C-alpha cells in the first residue's frame, strides 16, 4: 500500500510510545540526524574493516 | 488513532487497516501548536459537538 | 453532559 515516507515515520514513532506530532514538529532535524548517520557508516566501513 | 484521507471533495479520519471514513471532530483528533511548523498541513473544518448542543 | 444543562 503506498504511503508518504514522513507519515510512515510518524506511525513508527507512534509504535515506540512517542506522540506522532513529535516527528512533524521536528522533521528537518530528524532527517538530518538520519542522513548524517548513514554518512558515518560509509566512513566506518572505509576505515575499520 | 486514524489517518486523514480525502475523496477529493471532503476530508475524513479513518482507521489504518480497513476503510471506514468518519467526520473530523475535536474528539477523534488532538491539538499541537500552530500551522507554521508542519510540512504538508491542509485547511479543513473540524466539528465541535458541544456548542450545537448548548445552543439548545 | 446531560445533567450539566442547568444553563
Ligand atoms: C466524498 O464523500 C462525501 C460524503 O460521503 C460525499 O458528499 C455527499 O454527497 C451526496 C451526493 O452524492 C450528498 O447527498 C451529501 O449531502 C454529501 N455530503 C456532504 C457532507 O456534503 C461526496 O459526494 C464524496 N465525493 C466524491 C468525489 O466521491
Ligand atoms: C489556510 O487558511 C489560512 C487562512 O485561514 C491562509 O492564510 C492566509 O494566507 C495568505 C497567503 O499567504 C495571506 O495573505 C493571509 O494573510 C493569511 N491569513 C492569515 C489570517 O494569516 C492559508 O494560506 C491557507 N493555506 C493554504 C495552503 O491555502
Ligand atoms: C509534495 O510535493 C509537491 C511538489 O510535487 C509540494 O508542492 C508539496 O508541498 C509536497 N507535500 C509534502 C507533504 O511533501
Amino acid at each position: 500500500l503506498q504511503i508518504p515516507f514522513a507519515m510512515q515515520m510518524a506511525y513508527r514513532f507512534n509504535g515506540i510510545g512517542v506522540t506522532q506530532n513529535v516527528l512533524y514538529e521536528n522533521q528537518k532535524l530528524i532527517a538530518n540526524q538520519f542522513n548524517s548517520a548513514i554518512g558515518k557508516i560509509q566512513d566506518s566501513l572505509s576505515s575499520t574493516a | 488513532e486514524g489517518v486523514f484521507v480525502s475523496n477529493g471533495t471532503h476530508w475524513f479520519v479513518t482507521q489504518r487497516n480497513f476503510y471506514e471514513p468518519q467526520i473530523i471532530t475535536t474528539d477523534n483528533t488532538f491539538v499541537s501548536g500552530n500551522c507554521d511548523v508542519v510540512i504538508g498541513i491542509v485547511n479543513n473544518t473540524v466539528y465541535d459537538p458541544l456548542q450545537p448542543e448548548l445552543d439548545s
